C-alpha cells in the first residue's frame, strides 16, 4: 500500500467531445453525491473596457430566470432536491457548479443547460442587480487583501486587460445595457471553450448521453466571423502605495513575472514556495516553525500573517508574498522576507527541499478530496492545460525536483529581477522601490 | 427628604457620580488611580455587510466549533 | 476498494473504528468526551488552553521535535473543540504515518505542561479569542448559552478575560487527568489497517483508568441577555429546549429546521422554499437574514430563530420570524415542503460525510455518542420515518416553551421577551 500505487489507484478521468466541440469530462467515485459543472474560457482578460463588468454582472444575473424557468421558478427545483448552486468568475474562467445527489444528475444537467445557453436578462433585475453590485463593491472595498492584489494586477499589468479587475469599475456597472451583455453571451459563450466537468457518482455515458441531448447544436460560429484572440500582457516593475493611516494595520504584497500554466517550472516553483510557506497570527507552531521567516517573525514579533503565492495565467503570471503587519515592522519584514528569497537563489539545501517536496505532496492530495474541488480542477485543466493531468505524473514531477534545478529556477525568475509593489495602510516606513529593487540581489554572491 | 443622598443612606456614592471641574481647597478622601490597563490587540476589519445578497448565510445554524491546528489557522463553525 | 468499516470495543472501553480505503492520503483521530461542559466554576477556560496546548513538550516527544517532526513529513495536526467533546486529528501520508501515529499519542495522553510553557501559551490564548471573537455570532452563541443554561453547557469555548494569566499546569493535569480516559475515547482511522491501530491502542492507551468524572446535567434557566454595543446590524437569537441526541423527535426538529430555512443553497439567492424568508421579505425593503437554529446536545436540545437586521427594523423580523414559527405549530404546512425539507437534510448530511474529514469527524462522533457505526442508508431512511404531525409537535414545543435570548446590536427597538 504504497504511496505510488495509491496515486496509481486513483480513477482515471474520461473525456469525450460533443459535436459542437465543447468537452465532456468525468471522474467516478462511490460517493452517493455529485458536483456537476460548466467551465467557460471567459474573463476579465476578455475585456475591452467598456464592458468591464460584464461577465460578473452576467453571473450575478444567471440564476435569476431564463426563458423556460422564468423568476424564482429555477430556485424552486433547484432546491426542491437539496441541491446547491454556486457560481464564480476569475480573470481568465468562469464557473457555473451544482452539488446534488447522484439519482438527480440528469436533471442538474438540463439546469446547467437551462443556465449557460438560455439565460433571460430582464431589464428591471438588471436595474436591482446593479445596484446590488455596486453596493456589493462597497462591502469589497472594506477588506484590504482584495484592494491589495487587485492594486498589484493593477501595476503589474498596465496597459494590458489583465490589470482591470473581474468587477469592473463603477461607471461601467452603471451604465451597462442589456445589448451589451446578450453582446458579451454571442461573444464568450461558445462551445469550444465550455468544459462540461462531473465528479462522484456519475457514469460517464448517461453524462455524455445527457450533454448530447441537452448542450449539443450551441454556438461554434462566430457570427460576423470576429474570432478573438488572447495577446501576451506586459509585465510592469513598478510600485503603487495607496496610504491611508487611519487602517490599523498595513497589507503589502510583492511579486515577480511567473512563467505561465503550460511551463513546468512552477512545479519547481510550488516548492520554493513551500519553503517559505505561509504563518498566521493563531498558529499553534510559534517559534519552532520549519519556515525560518516565520520562526523570525514570531521571534521578533513582526508580522500579523504572510503568505506566498503563485497565481499563473496564460503564460504569464504573480509569484510572490503577501503580509499584513503593523507599520513599524514593514521595512524589516521586507528586508527577512528578501533574504529567504535570496537563500533560495543561492544556499537552498536539500533537507529544506525534501520537506518542500512532502508539503507540496499532502497539499495538492489534501486538495483534491471531495466532489467539488476534483470537478474544479477538471474544469481548470481542461481549460488550461487542455488535459487532466494524472496525480501520478505531478508526483513524478515533484519528485523530479532537487536542490540544484530549485537553485536554477529561483536564480531565474527571482534575482535581480524588477518586482511589483502593492501598498495599503500605514506604509510609511514601506521602503522605496529603489531599495526593494537593491534587495533583490546580493552583493555577496 | 426627596433626595438620593437623604433617602439611600450606605448606598450614596453608587447611586451618585460626582465629579470636580475645578478641585476645591480640601482634598477628596480615595484618591484613586488607574493601575495601566493592558492594549486589546490589532486585528485587521472584516467586511461590513451592505446588501441581503452577501447577508444571506450569516445566521448561526449549528452548535459552535472551533478549531485550531499546528500550521492551520484557527476557524470556528456555526 | 473501501469495503468495510470495522469496528471494536477493547475491554478497558476504548473504542476502536478503522477503514482501508487505500487512500494515499492518511488520516486518524482521536475523540475524547472532554469538552468545554466538563469544567466547573472553579477552572472555566481549561479546555482552550489544552486545545492550544497540542504542541507542547510531552513526556517521550520535545514541542520542537514534535513541531519539526509533523513539518518535515509535510503532515498536519489539528484539535477540533465542541462543547461536548474534543478531537485530534492528525493527516499524513500513508509512508510516514507511524511517526503522527507516536506523535499524536503522545500528545493525547502523556503531556508533562511545564508552566513555563503555559505561562508563554495565554497570551496565544487571548490573541485567539479575540480572533474568535472578531465577528458577532460566535459571541451571539455564546451569550445564548450562558443564558439559556445553569451549568454544565453554558461554560464557554473560549478563555474568560479573568481567567487568563491565571490557568496554572496542575489544572490541565487534573482535567486530562479525570477526563482523558479510556473509557471517553475513540481512535478512528482512515487509509490505516485495524491491526496497526489496534496495537497502538493497546501499547499507549491502557494506562488509563475508567470511566472519570460524570458531568452535571445540564439544566435549563432561559432569560435575555441584551449587549448593547451600537453596531449597524442587530443579531438576535430565540431558542427554546429541545430534543437531544438519540431522540428520534430531535430528527423530527432537523426537518423542522430544513423547514425553516438552515442556510441558502445559491450564491446570491431569494431563499425561496425558506418559510422564514418569505415571511419577513414582504414586509422589509432593507437587508436582513433569517434561519433556523438547531442544536443538540447528548442530554439537551435548542431549537430556535437566528435573525440579522437593522436596527430600525429588529422588531418587525423578529415579530414576522416568530409569527410564521408559529403559524408552523398549528397545522398550516404543506406536505411536499416537508418532502423538500426532507430532501435538503439528506443532501446535506450526505455532503458533510463527503469530504474524509467530515466522514472521520461523523464516525467519531458516532463511535463516542452511541457506540457504534450507522450507516448512511440507515440514517436516511430514519430521516424519511419522521411524520409531518412530528414537525408540528416539534413547533408547538418551541412555542409552547420558555425562550432564551441573545441579542447584540443597536437595541433601541429590538422587543423583550414578554413583549413576543
Amino acid at each position: 500500500a504504497t504511496f505510488a500505487q495509491a496515486l496509481q489507484s486513483v480513477p482515471e478521468t474520461q473525456v469525450s467531445i460533443l459535436d459542437n466541440g465543447l468537452r465532456v469530462a468525468s471522474e467516478q467515485s462511490s460517493h452517493a453525491t455529485c458536483t456537476v459543472g460548466v467551465w467557460i474560457d471567459a474573463g476579465s482578460r476578455y475585456e475591452t473596457e467598456k464592458n468591464n463588468g460584464a461577465g460578473y454582472f452576467l453571473e450575478h444575473l444567471a440564476f435569476k430566470g431564463t426563458k423556460n424557468r422564468p423568476g424564482n421558478a429555477l430556485e424552486k427545483e433547484v432546491e426542491s432536491i437539496g441541491a446547491h448552486l454556486n457560481a464564480y468568475s476569475t480573470r481568465e474562467h468562469t464557473a457555473y457548479l451544482i452539488k446534488a445527489l447522484s439519482k438527480d444528475l440528469p436533471k442538474v444537467v438540463e439546469l446547467l443547460a437551462d443556465i449557460v445557453q438560455n439565460s433571460s436578462l430582464e431589464d428591471s433585475q438588471i436595474e436591482k442587480e446593479r445596484d446590488v453590485i455596486l453596493r456589493e463593491m462597497q462591502e469589497n472595498d472594506a477588506s484590504m487583501q482584495n484592494v491589495v492584489f487587485d492594486y498589484l494586477h493593477a501595476t503589474a499589468f498596465q496597459g494590458t486587460p489583465l490589470a482591470q479587475a473581474v468587477e469592473g469599475p463603477s461607471e461601467n456597472v452603471r451604465r451597462l445595457s442589456r445589448t451589451d451583455l446578450t453582446d458579451y453571451l454571442n461573444r464568450h459563450y461558445k462551445a469550444p471553450r465550455m468544459v462540461l466537468a462531473a465528479a462522484g457518482g456519475v457514469e460517464h455515458q448517461q453524462l455524455l448521453d445527457l450533454a448530447q441531448k441537452h448542450l449539443s447544436s450551441v454556438s461554434r460560429v462566430y457570427e460576423e466571423d470576429a474570432v478573438p484572440g488572447l495577446t501576451p500582457c506586459r509585465f510592469t516593475g513598478s510600485e503603487i502605495r495607496h496610504r491611508d493611516d487611519a487602517l490599523p494595520l498595513a497589507h503589502v504584497a510583492i511579486a515577480v513575472e511567473g512563467p505561465g500554466w503550460a511551463n513546468p517550472d512552477n512545479v519547481t516553483l510550488q516548492v520554493a514556495n513551500a519553503i517559505i510557506g505561509h504563518y498566521d497570527c493563531t498558529y499553534g507552531g510559534g517559534v519552532h516553525l520549519s519556515s525560518p521567516l516565520a520562526s523570525v517573525a514570531v521571534a521578533n514579533k513582526l508580522c500579523q500573517s504572510f503568505q506566498t503565492f503563485n497565481i499563473s495565467y496564460s503564460d504569464t503570471g504573480l509569484l510572490g508574498a503577501h503580509f499584513v503587519c503593523d507599520a513599524m515592522s514593514i521595512d524589516d519584514m521586507v528586508f527577512f522576507l528578501q533574504g529567504q528569497w535570496m537563500r533560495l537563489c543561492t544556499s537552498a539545501t536539500e533537507s529544506e527541499v525534501t520537506r518542500g517536496k512532502n508539503i507540496l505532496r499532502n497539499a495538492l492530495v489534501s486538495h483534491l478530496d471531495g466532489t467539488t474541488p476534483v470537478c474544479e480542477d477538471i474544469g481548470r485543466s481542461l481549460l488550461t492545460y487542455g488535459r487532466r493531468i494524472p496525480l501520478a505524473e505531478w508526483e513524478s514531477r515533484i519528485q523530479e525536483v532537487d536542490a540544484q534545478m530549485l537553485r536554477d529556477i529561483c536564480s531565474k525568475y527571482f534575482y535581480d529581477q524588477c518586482p511589483a509593489v502593492a501598498g495599503y495602510g500605514p506604509i510609511e516606513q514601506l521602503p522605496d522601490y529603489n531599495r526593494i529593487r537593491s534587495g533583490m540581489f546580493w552583493l555577496r554572491f | 427628604m426627596l433626595s438620593v443622598a437623604a433617602r439611600s443612606g450606605p448606598f450614596a456614592p453608587v447611586l451618585s457620580a460626582t465629579s470636580r471641574g475645578v478641585a476645591g481647597a480640601l482634598r477628596p478622601l480615595l484618591q484613586g488611580a488607574v493601575p495601566a490597563a493592558s492594549e486589546p490587540p490589532v486585528l485587521d476589519v472584516k467586511r461590513p455587510f451592505l446588501c441581503r445578497e452577501s447577508l444571506s448565510g450569516q445566521a448561526a445554524a449549528r452548535p459552535l466549533v472551533a478549531t485550531v491546528g499546528l500550521n492551520v489557522p484557527a476557524s470556528v463553525r456555526f | 476498494q473501501p469495503q468495510d468499516l470495522e469496528f471494536t470495543k477493547l475491554p478497558n472501553g476504548l473504542v476502536i473504528a478503522s477503514l482501508e480505503n487505500y487512500a494515499p492520503l492518511s488520516r486518524i483521530g482521536l475523540f475524547v468526551k472532554a469538552g468545554s461542559r466538563y469544567e466547573d466554576s472553579n477552572n472555566l477556560g481549561t479546555s482552550h488552553l489544552l486545545r492550544l496546548a497540542s504542541s507542547l513538550t510531552t513526556k517521550g516527544a520535545s514541542s520542537f521535535k514534535i513541531t519539526r517532526g509533523i513539518e518535515a513529513v509535510g503532515g498536519k495536526l489539528s484539535v477540533t473543540a465542541t462543547r461536548e467533546n474534543m478531537a485530534y486529528t492528525v493527516e499524513g501520508i500513508r509512508s510516514d504515518i507511524e511517526i503522527l501515529m507516536e506523535f499524536l499519542l503522545n500528545v493525547t495522553t502523556a503531556p508533562e505542561f511545564r508552566r513555563w510553557e503555559v505561562a508563554a501559551l495565554r497570551s496565544q490564548l487571548k490573541i485567539d479569542k479575540a480572533v474568535a471573537f472578531q465577528n458577532s455570532q460566535t459571541r451571539i452563541i455564546e451569550n445564548l448559552h450562558d443564558v439559556a443554561y445553569k451549568n454544565a453547557l453554558a461554560n464557554p469555548l473560549y478563555c474568560p478575560d479573568y481567567r487568563m494569566g491565571k490557568i496554572t499546569s496542575e489544572e490541565l493535569h487534573y482535567f486530562v487527568q479525570n477526563h482523558f480516559t479510556s473509557a471517553r475515547m475513540a481512535l478512528v482511522g482512515l487509509g490505516v489497517s485495524h491491526s496497526v491501530l489496534k496495537q497502538v491502542a493497546e501499547q499507549f492507551l491502557n494506562m488509563r483508568g475508567g470511566l472519570g468524572l460524570a458531568g452535571a446535567k445540564a439544566k435549563y434557566r432561559g432569560g435575555e441577555i441584551r449587549e448593547q454595543n451600537g453596531d449597524n446590524l442587530v443579531h438576535a437569537a430565540i431558542v427554546a429546549e429541545s430534543a437531544a441526541i438519540g431522540n428520534a423527535e430531535a430528527n423530527a426538529f432537523s426537518v423542522l429546521q430544513h423547514l425553516l430555512g438552515a442556510g441558502p443553497h445559491i450564491k446570491r439567492g431569494n431563499n425561496t422554499t425558506s418559510l422564514l424568508s418569505q415571511s419577513v421579505a414582504k414586509g422589509s425593503h432593507q437587508p436582513f437574514d433569517v434561519s433556523a437554529f438547531n442544536a443538540s446536545y447528548s442530554d439537551s436540545g435548542l431549537f430556535g430563530i437566528y435573525t440579522i437586521s437593522q436596527a430600525a427594523a429588529a422588531g418587525e423580523v423578529i415579530n414576522a420570524a416568530y409569527n410564521q414559527v408559529k403559524a408552523v405549530a398549528q397545522g398550516n404546512l404543506s406536505s411536499a415542503d416537508v418532502q423538500a425539507a426532507k430532501n435538503k437534510l439528506k443532501a446535506g448530511y450526505l455532503m458533510s460525510v463527503e469530504t474524509s474529514e467530515g466522514f472521520l469527524s461523523e464516525i467519531g462522533s458516532q463511535a463516542l455518542a452511541a457506540g457504534s457505526y450507522m450507516p448512511p442508508s440507515t440514517v436516511l431512511q430514519q430521516i424519511d420515518s419522521v411524520a409531518d404531525a412530528d414537525v408540528v409537535k416539534a413547533a408547538k414545543k418551541f412555542v409552547s416553551g420558555k425562550k432564551s435570548m441573545a441579542a447584540s446590536g443597536n437595541l433601541g427597538h429590538t422587543p423583550f421577551l414578554d413583549e413576543l
